[PDB]
RNA sequence: CCUGUCAAACUCCAAACUUACAGACGCUGUUUGACGCGGGGAUUCCGGUGCGCGGGGU
RNA sequence: AGUGCAAGAGCAAAAGAUGACUUGACAGUGUUCUUCCCAACGAGGAACGCUGACGCGAAAGCGUGGUCUAGCGAACCAAUU
RNA sequence: UUAGGCGGCCACAGCGGUGGGGUUGCCUCCCGUACCCAUCCCGAACACGGAAGAUAAGCCCACCAGCGUUCCAGGGAGUACUGGAGUGCGCGAGCCUCUGGGAAAUCCGGUUCGCCGCCACC
């Protein structure tokens, strides 16, 4: 299971690369979907590979970044451990957290808005123009790289 | 004409003599130079002039390049030196000239040119270890009269 | 083994080329069957612009009218070791062409699974001179 | 064979064995195809259908296994062909087969020829086969009536085993007899 | 184009490769499809009779009946529905 | 035999890629009716630039 | 090689050559594609059927002209069946 | 299939070569023209009739790789080329990094001297 993360606009985007983030139900810079590991969802993220960021999160960071970002299918309530255990699967958000890594389950099956709409990087990204091997801020990243960013845009 | 119109590697590869009437001969004189007799492998020494760019060399430098560079080795070497100079690349490239506006701008055959890739050996020459710095010298006066800069390497040499 | 590799005459083919018929006679007396004409192809400048008209003739000899013509047309002619093909077949000359070959030769000349005669079993120059000096003649 | 470019043709021609583009023609009617194959001394006669990995034969006849009814003469000849094919129609009803089309290969179509007697007895036997009665042979060539008139210019019999001295056509009637009951176990 | 002819620019698809050449085999001239069934359209080159127009190539489409020998293949060129005549000889069964 | 070069109108080879159909995932539609069909009204048929691939031309 | 003529393409027990027989270069009416990719548009064209009548062949079958892609023309008026 | 018939794929099956195999059996070559049929001339072929002889052809069986072909290993090569991205480099023609694909020639070493279907048959 890997965490997108679009970084770069759809203005002068190919419309081929922008239909495929709204097919992975992201829309708008800084949104983020977690999308399992399959090989359709591969070449999805290989199009994507420029225009966006992504890789595996650590459990812990997950946990964060659904607490503070994750919203229900419909509506403003806070997604708590309270709110996982009324209307999921789940006992608490580290119960939910486990499943998505483990690819048991998704957000939309649980309720939840296939999309965490994330705030800007604090302290800023490494940038747009180029990868992670160059020093920028796109593509894949180690499980510690594309928690750095997640943590940041809390 | 200048060497500028014709270059670069821009228009395509128009080479089809079935097709193209009315060529230019080409102005090379020889192609197998010194003792053609002998051969490469009898010499321990083999240096070739490396084209740095991808270019487009037309007959006529290619004429003036060789005639510099051997007319160097039969003034060093003698007529009969033991040398042996090839010019491995040939003019293929069939070269036209627009020469009435850009109406039927169709030019017509005014030469040819030869396709030298970057890294390319354009001149090879085989002699003995004496006469080494004669032919980095004949090297030297041939780069002089062709589009790119050059490399003079030696690829079979170890004395030194 | 020896039985089915002995030579045999296979056609005896006596051929007149003219250029433009008369001759047609001469070869019905000598041989005993009926002759046919002769085609010809390409226009040639020898007031020669006509395709299909007769230019000379030709008669196929088998089995007996074979053999009962070579006891009078062998002595007409001396027979040298250049008149030979590398198939074993020799003409000389009024053309007179005997095609000699192995008893199975009809693998190659029917319709039904028809398959060339591999080399071996192809006849040989000296093995053709050997047949006719074994015939009432002599070679070189 | 001489290079990459070069073509050898398909292995049943290169073998001289079929014609493809009478197989093409044979093929576009869709009924099952009566082969008519001619050997020397026998004679064969299949019945094929078309299949997905080749060619299905749903009931053939030789001439070896027409000696297994009551025949002591040679093989290869015209009655012999008749009664070949009239086995081969007999099967090929037993089958299910009702309808089909004259297959000779490589033989040429000369009028009154084995294989021509090949369908007539395919005919007679009950199957529907598209044919023309002027270029089947007469009734008595068929019989083998030209093989005893043969024997009438006797002085060396004609017939090396002993079968009989002046040949008895009767035979081929003695025959066509055994194989139109319907009790014969086929 | 220089000529607007069916079988202009079409030197590469309407030739064989050299040891394809000659008459083709009989098998799949004489092949048998059924109403429904997907059929991939390709010309043999061998084959003068029963060809669509070589634009088509390469539709797979579906067999819907056939006038005479010759089969009725619906295809959809673009967004325009078209039906096809072409025989067995320059087609291919789907899978 | 050896040795030196080429091809828009060459090819024993041969991609990336584009493309037909089908399944799957995705997305979308069954109160926001998609896909499709029928009808009313247009405007429009001087375009331009970047990038990639070009063809002509110094 | 040849296959009437550009070019590209097809063809070898043939689509080429020879020979012989023959007039399907036939009447009528369609389907489809093309003309006009997608996507509307005439004439023209081609593939593929049916009805009628024929030719050849043992027969399956082939012949809606020439192996395929050029060789074409509205309304009005006249002539013709 | 102790030799056959009809095929599918249509060279992995081609080209070339070595060895083996046939008493009432099979396939052939073979013997032979009264007839059906036949040759613009030839029972050569076609067609018909038949077994005195033969395993030399063909064919069937086993096998050889020199040529041609198929595929595989390794090397060439992740090279050549290339879909997506870049306020990366170069006066420029052009190049480079990241991401996703990925050859061809040739050399060396294996493979390949057909596979499969229906039918009939000591
Ligand atoms: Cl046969
Ligand atoms: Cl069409
Ligand atoms: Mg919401
Ligand atoms: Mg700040
Ligand atoms: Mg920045
Ligand atoms: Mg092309
Ligand atoms: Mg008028
Ligand atoms: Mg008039
Ligand atoms: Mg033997
Ligand atoms: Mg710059
Ligand atoms: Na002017
Ligand atoms: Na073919
Ligand atoms: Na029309
Ligand atoms: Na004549
Ligand atoms: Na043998
Ligand atoms: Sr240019
Ligand atoms: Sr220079
Ligand atoms: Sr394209
Ligand atoms: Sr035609
Ligand atoms: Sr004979
Ligand atoms: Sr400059
Ligand atoms: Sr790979």
């Amino acid at each position: 299971m890997h965490a997108l993360v679009q970084l770069r606009g759809e203005v002068n985007m190919h419309t081929d690369i922008q239909d495929t983030l709204e097919m992975l139900n992201i829309h708008h810079v800084n949104h983020c979907t977690l999308v399992p590991e399959t090989d359709a969802y591969r070449g999805m993220v290989a199009k994507v590979n420029d225009f966006v960021a992504f890789g595996e999160p650590s459990q812990e960071t997950l946990e964060t970044v659904l607490a503070t970002r994750a919203e229900p299918l419909e509506g403003d309530a806070d997604v708590d451990d309270e709110w996982v255990a009324e209307h999921t699967d789940y006992d608490d958000i580290s119960g939910l957290a486990f499943a998505l890594l483990s690819e048991e389950t998704t957000l939309r099956e649980q309720g939840l808005s296939p999309t965490l709409r994330l705030h800007p990087p604090r302290g800023g990204h490494d940038g747009v123009k180029h990868p992670v091997k160059e020093g920028g801020q796109l593509g894949k990243h180690d499980t510690e790289g594309i928690d750095d960013l997640l943590e940041a845009m809390r | 004409k200048p060497a500028s119109m014709y270059r670069d590697i821009d228009k395509p590869a128009y080479t089809r003599r079935e097709y193209i009437t009315g060529i230019p001969g080409s102005k090379i004189a020889q192609h197998k130079m010194g003792r053609k007799q002998k051969d490469a492998d009898d010499y321990p020494v083999q240096i070739s002039l490396i084209v740095e760019e991808t270019v487009q060399l037309r007959h006529g430098s290619l004429e003036a390049s060789r005639l510099s560079a051997n007319r160097h080795l039969i003034k060093e070497l003698g007529e009969e030196g033991d040398y042996k100079m090839t010019l491995r690349k040939f003019p293929h490239q069939v070269l036209r000239e627009n020469k009435d506006g850009m109406r039927a701008a169709f030019g017509k055959i005014v030469g040819t040119a030869a396709r030298v890739q970057a890294g390319e050996q354009l001149f090879t020459a085989y002699c003995n270890v004496e006469d080494a710095e004669h032919v980095k010298e004949a090297f030297r006066r041939a780069y002089n009269k062709i589009t790119p800069s050059c490399r003079i390497k030696v690829e079979r040499g170890e004395e030194l | 083994f020896h039985e089915m590799r002995e030579p045999r005459i296979e056609k005896v083919v006596v051929h007149m080329g003219i250029g433009h018929a008369n001759a047609e006679d001469i070869l019905g007396e000598i041989t005993g069957q009926m002759p046919v004409r002769t085609k010809a192809k390409r226009t040639v400048g020898e007031f020669d612009i006509r395709e299909g008209d007769p230019i000379g003739a030709k008669v196929t000899l088998r089995d007996e009218m074979a053999e009962e013509f070579l006891q009078t047309a062998l002595p007409l002619a001396e027979l040298a070791t250049s008149q030979f093909d590398d198939t074993g077949n020799f003409s000389f000359g009024l053309d007179v062409t005997v095609n000699l070959v192995r008893p199975g030769y009809r693998v190659a000349k029917r319709d039904k699974a028809s398959r060339s005669i591999p080399t071996k079993h192809r006849l040989n120059p000296a093995d053709a001179v050997a047949f006719i000096e074994s015939t009432y003649d002599v070679e070189v | 064979a001489t290079g990459p470019r070069y073509k050898v043709p398909m292995r049943r021609r290169r073998e001289a064995r079929t014609d493809y583009h009478q197989r093409l023609r044979l093929l576009k009617s869709g009924k099952p195809r009566l082969v008519a194959r001619k050997s020397n001394k026998h004679v064969r006669a299949q019945l094929v259908t078309l299949g997905p990995n080749g060619d299905d034969t749903l009931a053939s006849a030789h001439s070896s296994d027409l000696a297994e009814y009551g025949w002591e003469a040679p093989t290869g000849n015209m009655p012999s062909a008749y009664l070949t094919g009239l086995l081969a129609g007999l099967r090929a009803q037993e089958a299910g087969v009702e309808e089909a089309v004259l297959d000779i290969g490589l033989n040429s179509p000369t009028p009154g020829s084995k294989v021509f007697a090949i369908q007539e007895g395919a005919i007679d036997a009950g199957l529907d086969i598209p044919h023309n009665d002027d270029v089947l042979a007469d009734w008595q060539r068929t019989r083998g009536a030209h093989i005893a008139e043969y024997d009438e210019q006797l002085e060396e019999p004609l017939y090396s085993g002993d079968f009989d001295a002046a040949d008895l056509p009767e035979h081929f009637d003695e025959l066509r007899e055994t194989l139109l009951d319907g009790d014969i176990e086929l | 184009p220089s000529s607007n002819g069916p079988l202009e620019g079409t030197r590469g698809k309407l030739k064989n490769k050299p040891r394809d050449r000659g008459t083709s085999p009989p098998q799949r001239a004489v092949e048998e499809f059924d109403d429904g069934e997907k059929v991939h359209l390709k010309i043999d080159p061998s084959v003068p009779n029963g060809r669509f127009h070589p634009r088509f190539d390469g539709q797979t489409g579906t067999v819907e009946g056939k006038q005479g020998d010759a089969y009725k293949v619906d295809i959809v060129d673009g967004g325009k529905e078209k039906t096809i005549i072409v025989t067995a000889a320059h087609l291919r069964r789907q899978e």
